[PDB]
């Protein structure tokens, strides 16, 4: 109910090694496949937790 | 008849009217390659840059309806207008035969 909310922006992001990483039980995406996410430029990432 | 032309500017109107129309047929094709039609994008290559094959597919294959029909669309239009035209060259040739 109070979810917080993160700010990621000029950074580079290597989503290799989280989709990698065994830990995660659930890595689902939608509107962007997982693999692909190495090779893309987005304006910014918002991260919930 | 020679100042008439020289003055006046709707005296072609009929040639005027068939460039418009071939115009504004192609620029409405082009424009239709613009549109979304339902998929996440409009961009081929952004689609095929963001989802693997099979979730693709879907998009790829919603442009590929929409731009056909477009084109089905367009060609029928040019087909009955060059009909019409045809019509109009005849008349000429009688005209000028004459």
């Amino acid at each position: 109910y109070a979810w917080n909310r993160k700010r990621i922006s000029n950074c580079v992001a290597d989503y290799s090694v989280l989709y990698n990483s065994a830990s995660f039980s659930t890595f689902k995406c939608y509107g962007v496949s997982p693999t692909k996410l190495n090779d893309l430029c987005f304006t910014n990432v918002y991260a919930d937790s | 008849i020679q100042d008439s032309l020289s003055s006046t500017a709707s005296a072609l109107g009929k040639l005027q009217d068939v460039v418009n129309q071939n115009a504004q047929a192609l620029n409405t094709l082009v424009k239709q390659l613009s549109s979304n039609f339902g998929a996440i994008s409009s961009v081929l290559n952004d689609i095929l840059s963001r989802l693997d094959p099979p979730e693709a597919e879907v998009q790829i294959d919603r442009l590929i309806t929409g731009r056909l029909q477009s084109l089905q669309t367009y060609v029928t239009q040019q087909l009955i207008r060059a009909a019409e035209i045809r019509a109009s060259a005849n008349l000429a040739a009688t005209k000028m035969s004459e």
